[PDB]
RNA sequence: CGAUGUCGGCUCAUCACAUCCUGGGGCUGAAGUAGGUCCCAAGGGUAUGGCUGUUCGCCAUUUAAAGUGGUACGCGAGCUGGGUUUAGAACGUCGUGAGACAGUUCGGUCCCUAUCUGCCGUGGGCGCUGGAGAACUGAGGGGGGCUGCUCCUAGUACGAGAGGACCGGAGUGGACGCAUCACUGGUGUUCGGGUUGUCAUGCCAAUGGCACUGCCCGGUAGCUAAAUGCGGAAGAGAUAAGUGCUGAAAGCAUCUAAGCACGAAACUUGCCCCGAGAUGAGUUCUCCCUGACCCUUUAAGGGUCCUGAAGGAACGUUGAAGACGACGACGUUGAUAGGCCGGGUGUGUAAGCGCAGCGAUGCGUUGAGCUAACCGGUACUAAUGAACCGUGAGGCUUAACCU
RNA sequence: AAUUCCUUGUCGGGUAAGUUCCGACCUGCACGAAUGGCGUAAUGAUGGCCAGGCUGUCUCCACCCGAGACUCAGUGAAAU
RNA sequence: ACACAGGUGGUCAGGUAGAGAAUACCAAGGCGCUUGAGAGAACUCGGGUGAAGGAACUAGGCAAAAUGGUGCCGUAACUUC
RNA sequence: AGGACCGAACCGACUAAUGUUGAAAAAUUAGCGGAUGACUUGUGGCUGGGGGUGAAAGGCCAAUCAAACCGGGAGAUAGCU
């Protein structure tokens, strides 16, 4: 949601915890919602996966502790923010399997193909 | 006021079931994708505000895929269409926020007035 | 935080123009006993308007 | 177009059939009564003077009582005036006033803001406090430099300092009407509206519309 | 600033305000007439009238409540036995404030506050 | 030199254009896309980090863009005190030494109650020509003036292909601003509950005091952003650079000499706010006062008697109004505040009794007691009747009408 | 290097990014052996760097509790 | 200098909880600190609590926040053992 | 046993904030170091100014120290204000 925020990773190839270092779009954009694309660095990584510790790349958030506000006035909030890793050039997901619930607000463009792999929408 | 809540009296549902915090209620909610629409289910332990009138809230907590999800509901919304009791739970508090952060600890069941 | 020049007696009196006290201009004689008292107050003979509300 | 005058009641939500749940500000509007009609011969501008309310007839003075008794009588809580451009109106009162806001889509709400009183720089303008910890003797929320040394030698007129915030007319534009109802005597507009509850509002059809 | 807020701070902290109004309510219930500063008298009537209304209906729990606030058994007995049995036909308004002159040390607007039905 | 505080940072700015973006144009070795260069334009906008005391600079990642310069290299009676520049101590170098160095390293007191101007907000007096209550006109003055991405037009024009538009529409964002509390939340030492140590209320029970509100768990009204609505345009007039029409001086040509016609976020308007002390003191509507004398220079008044109007004020009950004034509601023809009653809300099954259990404790009564600033009513209490201020028809000259 | 002017020397580590840190090389402007050289467990309100926990330091401030400021009555200074 | 938040040697030493002369409430005893009364602005002083993030602040984690007892389990490089 | 460990009285004075015409001519608050010793303290005595004393800073010698205070040479001298 902010620069210097550690986030977990909801996909398999993206590994462990990432810290997001720029909220993309906007002149002075302080905050990132659920749908928004951010720039991360990989602080912790599993040994097997295609990512490694210390590389810059993009991600889309999928979960927030602040949560997302539905039109009826209701809000769905989680315990732990999470992100799904995306490639820097093309913004498609690196991973194959998305873990954890992923909200309904990312029905646009490539986040649809994230949704199809997501377990609960 | 007199004049406020006359507009709310027609708006509130008369079919809201009786609930208390501590119960494992189940909420069916309208989800639309295209022109077609579908009911989605949601079941979990409730941390509900008592009604402030037409404005009302039922915070229901459920751990689904290993991530805890707390989603509030306007009780008188058209999006929510059915709320069911399922389990009947007994706790001393009105708000169970302190009992929301622990993992794998469940509220007990009492037979009467709960 | 200090003055560079001394204020004149004219400037001092001009500032002292606004703080002059006001007379009350109205004293109500009480109904039961003919005592001039301040409005909405006890006449200190024990009386409000109707009666001797306090013995002292 | 003339815009009727009302009194703020509170805020409510209206659930749509879809479920969009828009905010609604309920503006109670009594039947406005036209007291005096102004035309170019009497004074070079066109307007209607409108009263709305019901005063107790002990607080009305005789100068207001004679002006009320002229041209159709009703004691009211005050007098307002709306300029008019394309139409013509009577000197008597009108019967139902919300039905001319019935056809309109976007309104323009005017009212007095709530009195925040003597409010400082950080609350009045979106100023930044100085730092809380690293030193900062007696200068956390204080205004900084109010000027530019000797070459100006003075403080410019637009300089933002601490003062009164509130109790001024503030106008919200292009506000969208939700519904009207003459029998409930109400005008329902989406979202936030200036005013404390119980304050008088001047809703007009929108100039930007 | 303050908007729709009630209660007078009286230049005190909350423990001292509660202790003052306990003692002031006790003295008014006992002597049936006391002399106070005016805002102290206004807040005092806002404290005293609920205890008299609570004294109107007698039970063990009501006596325990009116001992929890105003913390003296003799004032409890005097209230529950003879202050409220007199105000049983009266619906509210058990106190009357009479403004006086200013006190000599500091200009304080001083006022008696008295019960409406006085034993004296 | 009987003292004008020194780099940088924080807070707050204001100006110039030699313009970084956005706006308009000329040429192009401008096919398009994207450039290059030059003219016009100052309305708005113009990053966040790593390092270093740094300005600067490099680097990462953004952006439409991360402008250049003045303002005591803006701002220390606004802040910091890292750098520099006191006294201690040390290294390298110099000197026999005391000591020294734009070298280097660790540590090193930053005062002020605002008189005047200047701004930011609020009153008191007087004026405006009889005196009052309101509602306005607008000479002026301020605020605002930013813009990304996607989709259609359109895979059209152009282009061998690769690629990929002009114009015009439609959505959805980023920073900024105004308002507000219906929602999401924060606070809510004035509401409820749990609990530790101790002291008291004669002791059990139940409570109160104190230990930061003793520690916590929630939370009403209000204030509030992180929440939620809206907003910087549409469109006119006159233009800058430019592009022109007609047309001579100069039979041709020529945007100009005459006449005419376009053209930008700049100018004047359009939007929001103040605003008749606008002494040039404006307009409209309503209300109220039309009695006796006396003396005196009679460029005119002064005094006495009678009468005090409309209305204002003072006092009180007060307010989502407020530092104090002020502004607004009410004063017994009364809902202005406190209490009362009813609801709501918030805690979460009070107390008392009985049952079960050895006991801790549980169960029934019972969603029970308590409930704030909330909502709807209700004269129970305080808003006393007087009293105060303001008068008695409102100057002269001239012009039109009536008489 | 508490000693390096050139100098933010060059390479490696740490970080998305490191004029400081750590390990190296040696071109030591201008280390060096009781004016002591190099190392060193324990110790230090000692200097420089890093990580975890934690948070209003911060993004970005919001409310609340008290003492002044504000008003009233009394006394009543100061530099200039 | 002052009816001044400073300095001043020795003696005694009750309870509950506690290792204790710490600390919390208290006995015996002594005080309420020689201006008060209102209202509840900005701003300052001392505190309390904060959604999401967690040092992005800064010269610097300065200040705050955290941590803390008793018993048992367990405990690394290095070392002058 | 220990110039041993934790920690009150006691001695000290590293940090920040408040005060800076102060409550105080060096302090208050929240942390901080030593705490059986090269400790800390009461009463008295000794060292006297080119002198003393100094676990050494130009430190201390009565709110004064790279030469105390008080009186005298003394109306030092002042090409300076």
């Amino acid at each position: 949601i902010q620069e210097q925020t550690m986030l977990n990773v909801a996909d398999n190839s993206g590994a462990r915890r990432v810290m997001c270092i720029k909220v993309l779009g906007g002149s002075h954009r302080r905050y990132a919602g659920v749908g928004d694309i951010i720039k991360i660095t990989i602080k912790e990584a599993i040994p097997r996966g295609k990512v490694k510790k210390g590389d810059v790349l993009k991600a889309v958030v999928v979960r927030t502790k602040k949560g997302v506000r539905r039109p009826d006035g209701s809000v769905i909030r989680f315990d732990g923010n999470a992100c799904v890793l995306l490639n820097n050039n093309s913004e498609q997901p690196i991973g194959t399997r998305i873990f954890g619930p992923v909200t309904r607000e990312l029905r646009s463009e490539k986040f649809m193909k994230i949704i199809s792999l997501a377990p609960e929408v | 006021s007199n004049i406020i809540k006359q507009l709310e009296q027609e708006q509130m549902k008369q079919d809201v079931p009786s609930f208390r915090p501590g119960d494992t209620v189940e909420v069916k909610v309208w989800v639309v994708e295209g022109s077609k629409k579908r009911l989605q289910a949601f079941e979990g332990v409730v941390i509900a505000i008592r009604n402030r009138g037409l404005h009302s809230a039922f915070t229901v907590r459920k751990i689904s895929n290993g991530e805890g999800v707390e989603r509030v509901f306007q009780t008188h919304s058209p999006v929510v269409d059915s709320i069911s009791v399922k389990r009947r739970g007994a706790v001393r508090k009105a708000k169970l926020y302190y009992l929301r952060e622990r993992t794998g600890k469940a509220a007990r069941i009492k037979e009467r007035l709960n | 935080a200090v003055q560079q020049n001394k204020p004149t007696r004219s400037k001092r009196g001009m500032r002292r123009s606004h703080d002059a006290l006001t007379a009350v201009t109205s004293l109500s004689v009480d109904k039961t006993s003919g005592e001039k008292h301040l409005r909405h107050h006890i006449t200190a003979d024990g009386y409000y308007r109707g009666r001797k509300v306090i013995a002292k | 177009m003339i815009g009727l005058v009302g009194k703020k009641v509170g805020m409510t939500r209206i659930f749509t059939e879809d479920g969009v749940s828009i905010p609604v500000t309920v503006i109670e509007v009594e039947a406005n009564r036209v007291t005096q009609v102004k035309d170019l011969a009497n004074d070079g501008y066109r307007a209607i003077q409108v009263t709305t309310g019901a005063k107790k007839a002990n607080r009305v003075t005789k100068p207001e009582a004679g002006h009320f008794a002229k041209a159709g009588v009703e004691a009211g809580r005050g007098l307002w005036e709306f300029r008019l451009a394309e139409g013509e109106e009577f000197t008597v009162g009108q019967s139902i006033s919300v039905e001319l806001f019935a056809d309109v889509k976007k309104v323009d709400v005017t009212g007095t803001s709530k009195g925040k009183g003597f409010a400082g720089t950080v609350k009045r303008w979106n100023f930044r406090t100085q730092d809380a910890t690293h030193g900062n003797s007696l200068s956390h929320r204080v205004p900084g430099s109010i000027g530019q040394n000797q070459t100006p030698g003075k403080v410019f007129k637009g300089k933002k300092m601490a003062g009164q915030m509130g109790n001024e007319r503030v106008t919200v534009q292009s506000l969208d009407v939700v519904r009207v109802d003459a029998e409930r005597n109400l005008l329902l507009v989406k979202g936030a509206v200036p005013g404390a509850t119980g304050s008088d509002l001047i809703v007009k059809p929108a100039v930007k519309a | 600033m303050r908007h729709r807020k009630s209660g007078r701070q009286l230049n005190r902290n909350s423990s001292h305000r509660q202790a003052m109004f306990r003692n002031m309510a006790g003295s008014l219930v006992r002597h049936e007439i006391i002399k106070t500063t005016l805002p102290k008298a206004k807040e005092l009537r806002r404290v005293v009238e609920p205890l008299i209304t609570l004294a109107k209906t007698d039970s063990v729990a009501n006596r325990r409540l009116a001992f929890a606030r105003t913390r003296d058994n003799e004032i409890v007995a005097k209230l529950f036995n003879e202050l409220g049995p007199r105000f049983a036909s009266r619906a509210g308004g058990y106190t009357r404030i009479l403004k006086c002159g200013f006190r000599a040390g500091d200009n304080a607007p001083m006022a008696y506050i008295e019960l409406v039905d006085r034993s004296e």
